[PDB]
């Protein structure tokens, strides 16, 4: 997989062709602003401040009037996934095991499943990262991010982890950084199935603009003070522990 | 209205209205054109797009620029007349002619 | 000599006189329209052992081919490649030329991100009709697209004070490219994003810009000769393969480019002939934090140096380079050994040292800085290469 | 290089449209004029054809500083006469300028006129009269003798140089100069015949 | 958008800047008793959803 | 029907019909291929596709 | 009354006590404190168009 010559195309053409197909048309990494450095602090680290990594591309909405389009990553990730199938149905090894009227209908579903008209790759390029932007400086836990990497293998973060003490009679923390180590992390399930429909079958209200939609979507938000007190509670964990030390 | 700054708020009502359509430049980052009209209230939030006109290309913002120029020299003029007497009935008034 | 793969001896070289550029003219524009045999904007590539075309290298007024390659529907054969351009760049020609008259052609300036961005919307359906009144510059190329939001936002966008566009597809990969070790590399300007690139006027605005943002893959100057302004050229972390021993990012192909063209262009110097350029190279600006000590990124950006103060290579580059040969040099760059020669990459200033033959100290205004305290202790004259002579020849 | 004008020699072209048979303007003749005061005593080819749907023509010629010394001699330069390009209804198709156009070479009997040219512009100081002993082919003395020197020239034919508005004193006549009775109203100090006594 | 009013005022006291420092070390603090739980993490992901 | 505006509905009815299919060059971002051809009424939105 | 021109318009109106050649305790009066240049009110759009 990490060399694609190693696949021969005289035995295995569609494997070649879905490791072309990965290695090509897969989404990269993109950064986003968010966040008042100014009265807020930054807290993440690991990254500089006032950015966000997220895994997809993004484009700034252009127009307060959306309307359908098919010209992103995402769209072309499903059509090339389409269209692998349909080499897998046209595969002349593979195509006498199936009969006529079979072959038809499923090159029509493929060919129709790729032209299906879901507004979900649109929004996932154009309104879920600002509202991603807008919703992150006020939670309680704030972003904790390490590098999304597209595909290079050596550089993929395995180990985060944190120290509370010096280790024998060395001093420097990043002498017993080392072999102080505590390896942080989880990981979570989900399911295939309803990611696979909300990204097939997703819609917009019939006459939405945006600017009147996130004008009363985001103005009951902010008359809370909960992300004012946590930076009065840090404070006081950040002092307890001097006093202690 | 007696307000000192009625126009910046009668041309950022429909500055806020025409967003996405048309585009004009700030000062900052920070006050987008879209920031409601009701903000408007003292002299010192007064936009540069609107103290000079040339800054509103007409291929960028055409009926927003037109309705730059109508507020710019259409709107009504102050003027004075007089009332009371001198010589008696006195006159109370303060930083103006009496 | 040696850093990691031998270099030539004393003899280092540099071209002297640059020439000077014109702009861009609605002149020219509508003469690279309609392509004629003599002047047209793409040149073939081919390959060497089969001698058949491969690539095609794209010129000015086509150089925003920034989507995919299945949206435009080309051919995969040149000869119908390119009686399909011919064909569609008329269409096109009569459009610029009903809004905007030909007796208007005298001294007036067209804008080159629109130009580009013009036929990359056109030829990818994708609304240029709100691009065609902003043809016409007033008072500088990029602030007349700052403030607007009439093209799409894949070509270019605006964040304050800096303007983003996205260069796209140097090189356009045909039909009977197979990645053979014949064939020409094409350093990952094949593909629809590997960098981005950001205009403005004054450095000191994009030096602010680059605070907030972040610089993770690494930045990239030109310091000499801007295209259209001063910018900067960010990499992303797409990965071109192209040689089976290497795996070679985005922006470290887009490095090596342009060191092995200074390269090639120090030993053509005759100190007679003007360039276009003085120096061809990039020398990384901001990332250098972030890139790994002794690794790629950082012995390009040697040889980078090393290019721009005018030293020549060991072994000869050929005119046109092979996919075998360059795999070649990078196993012989990426080897062990040590750096001899006395200069270091810095983030601050590229420097030159006092008797290095450029004069591109004194020709542009500053980001090159005449360093006095280092010197190197070689003497300035071309190399001297000849045939191959394939019999063995007696000695004594 | 590219070329702008700066350097002392090189190649300089125009083009002004001409739609018809149009008597041309005073601008386009102080041009052409402007032109031909530029660059003096070179070959001047022309091209006539419809560029970018309009017709239009150019006038390329080579500049040089013996041209560049004969624009030195005149307070105000002379104006052509549009004659002969106002009859031109033809389309002369252009081609790419170069730098040196004689590809095939200087002939010996060129060759051999620089070679007395050289020699008179060599004998001529500055600050003093001459006179010519016969044209020659062309009127080629006034680009070789410096600016201040005033001159004369005599002939068999009426010249062709433009009268008048020089810098210094200079006389055009002819009068088939092996007569008698004519150098006593001249005043020179040194002769010049070349290519004309045989 | 929200709005500040203009006009001299009586002074006020309302502490709420920290510098950088002060919130990275409340972070680090804050990852490492959450880290490996799994069931404090997952309530926070169904309230951001 | 005695609209002047007929034929541009008649016409982009089978643009909206495909759309993916296949496309035409458009004028701008809001009078797109996709948007609905009964908001094709004035003779300034006629495209010039 | 002023319209259009910026650097005439008023801000603030205040009232003073003490006489012109003393230094004293800066006593601004109660009318300086509004944002406005008085005490704002509102009228409805509807009733005066």
């Amino acid at each position: 997989f990490m060399n694609i010559q190693l696949i021969s195309p005289i035995d295995a053409p569609i494997l070649r062709q879905w490791a072309e197909i990965i290695h090509r048309y897969w989404p990269n990494p993109s950064q986003i602003r968010y966040g008042t450095p100014n009265v807020f602090g930054s807290a993440n680290l690991f990254t500089p401040p006032e950015v966000l990594l997220l895994p997809i591309d993004h484009q700034p909405a252009n127009v307060t009037t959306p309307t359908l389009d098919f010209t992103n990553e995402l769209t072309n990730w499903r059509a090339r996934v389409c269209e692998l199938m349909k080499n897998l149905v046209d595969n002349q090894r593979y195509q006498p095991g199936w009969t006529q009227s079979l072959v038809s209908s499923m090159r029509g579903t493929l060919g129709k499943l790729k032209l299906i008209k879901s507004m979900t790759p649109m929004y996932l390029q154009q309104l879920a990262p600002v509202e991603l932007a807008v919703i992150a400086p006020m939670l309680p836990f704030p972003p904790f991010q390490v590098p999304y990497v597209r595909l290079d293998r050596d550089r993929v973060p395995t180990m985060v982890g944190v120290t509370r003490q010096s280790r024998d009679t060395i001093t420097q923390p990043a002498l017993s950084l080392s072999t102080t180590n505590t390896t942080v992390g989880v990981p979570l399930a989900l399911d295939a199935r309803a990611i696979t429909v909300a990204l097939l079958s997703g819609k917009y209200p019939p006459d939405l603009v945006t600017n009147v939609w996130y004008a009363d979507a985001i103005y009951p938000m902010y008359a809370d003070t909960e992300v004012f007190s946590n930076l009065q509670r840090d404070v006081i964990t950040c002092e307890a522990v001097q006093t202690l030390v | 209205t007696t307000d000192p700054c009625a126009p910046v708020k009668a041309f950022m009502t429909l500055a806020n209205m025409m967003v996405g359509f048309e585009t004009i430049p700030m000062d900052n980052q920070i006050y987008t054109q879209s920031r409601r009209a009701s903000a408007f209230s003292t002299p010192h939030t007064w936009p540069r797009c609107f103290m000079n006109i040339q800054l509103i290309s007409p291929i960028d913002a055409p009926i927003l620029r037109q309705w730059a120029e109508i507020i710019h020299r259409y709107w009504p003029n102050p003027s004075q007349i007089r009332y009371g007497t001198p010589n008696v009935f006195g006159s109370a008034n303060l930083f103006t002619p009496p | 000599a040696n850093v990691w793969g031998v270099r030539l001896a004393d003899s280092l070289s540099s071209p002297t006189i640059e020439t000077r550029t014109r702009h861009y003219t609605l002149h020219d524009f509508y003469s690279d329209l309609d392509a004629s045999v003599g002047k047209e904007p793409w040149r073939p590539l081919r390959n060497q052992r089969t001698n058949e075309i491969v690539a095609v290298q794209l010129f000015r007024p086509l150089q925003g081919l920034v989507f995919d390659t299945q949206l435009y529907g080309f051919p995969g054969t040149f000869s119908q490649w390119e009686q399909f351009m011919k064909e569609k760049l008329r269409v096109l020609k009569y459009e610029v030329l009903r809004i905007y008259p030909i007796s208007t052609y005298n001294h007036d300036r067209v804008n080159v991100f629109v130009a580009n961005a013009l036929v990359g919307a056109f030829l990818s359906n994708q609304a240029f009709y709100d691009l065609l009144p902003l043809l016409i510059v007033n008072d500088t190329m990029i602030s007349d697209l700052l403030g607007t939001g009439a093209a799409l936002s894949q070509f270019f966008q605006s964040h304050g004070e800096v303007l983003e566009v996205a260069a796209g597809r140097k090189y356009l990969q045909m039909n009977n490219y197979s990645n053979d070790d014949d064939d020409p590399p094409l350093f990952a300007k094949d593909l629809s994003d590997y960098a981005k690139a950001f205009y403005s006027d004054t450095y000191e605005v994009l030096d602010r810009f680059f605070w907030t943002h972040d610089s993770s893959a690494g930045v990239l100057v030109h310091y000499d000769k801007p295209t259209n302004g001063n910018h900067y050229i960010l990499g992303t972390l797409t990965q071109m393969v192209s040689a089976p021993p290497h795996i070679i990012n985005a922006t470290d192909a887009l490095l090596l480019e342009s060191c092995l063209e200074q390269f090639a262009a120090n030993v053509r110097a005759r100190s007679a002939q003007p360039v276009t350029r003085l120096d061809q190279c990039y020398h990384l600006r901001w990332g250098a934090q972030y890139v790994g000590e002794d690794s790629l990124t950082y012995r390009l950006g040697v040889l980078s140096l090393l290019a721009t103060n005018g030293y020549q290579l060991a072994r000869p580059i050929p005119k046109q380079l092979t996919n075998r040969w360059l795999s070649s040099f990078v196993s012989q760059v990426v080897s062990d050994g040590i750096n001899e020669t006395p200069l270091w990459p810095q983030e601050r200033y590229v420097q030159i040292a006092y008797d290095s033959p450029s004069v591109v100290d004194g020709a542009t205004q500053y980001g090159y800085v005449r360093r006095n305290q280092l010197r190197l202790g070689m003497r300035i004259s071309a190399l001297q290469s000849l045939s191959d002579t394939p019999a063995p020849v007696q000695w004594l | 290089y590219v070329d702008d004008g700066s350097s002392v020699t090189g190649i300089e072209i125009i083009s002004i449209e001409n739609p018809g048979f149009s008597n041309m303007t005073q601008a386009a003749r102080v041009g052409i004029s402007g032109l031909c005061a530029n660059v003096g005593n070179a070959r001047k080819s022309i091209a006539i054809y419809e560029s970018h749907g309009a017709r239009v023509l150019t006038i390329t010629s080579r500049r040089s500083p013996a041209s560049a010394r004969r624009k030195a001699r005149l307070r105000y330069l002379p104006l052509i006469d549009p004659r002969s390009l106002e009859v031109q209804a033809r389309t002369i198709l252009p081609s790419n300028p170069v730098l040196f156009d004689n590809i095939n070479g200087a002939s010996p009997h060129v060759c051999l006129t620089m070679m007395y040219n050289f020699e008179v512009s060599s004998a001529v100081y500055d600050g003093d009269v001459v006179l010519d002993l016969g044209t020659g082919p062309e009127a080629k003395i006034l680009e070789l003798i410096p600016s201040t020197s005033p001159v004369t020239c005599v002939d068999i034919r009426p010249t062709a140089q433009p009268n008048g508005c020089w810098n210094v004193r200079t006389t055009f006549l002819e009068l088939d100069y092996l007569s008698d009775g004519w150098i006593t109203g001249v005043r020179g100090d040194i002769v010049t015949c070349m290519l004309s006594l045989g | 958008t929200v709005t500040s009013p203009y006009a001299p005022s009586v002074n006020r006291l309302m502490p709420y800047r920290i510098s950088n420092a002060e919130r990275q070390i409340s972070q680090i603090i804050r990852v490492m008793n959450i880290g490996n739980n799994a069931t404090v993490i997952q309530p926070v992901l169904q309230d951001i959803s």
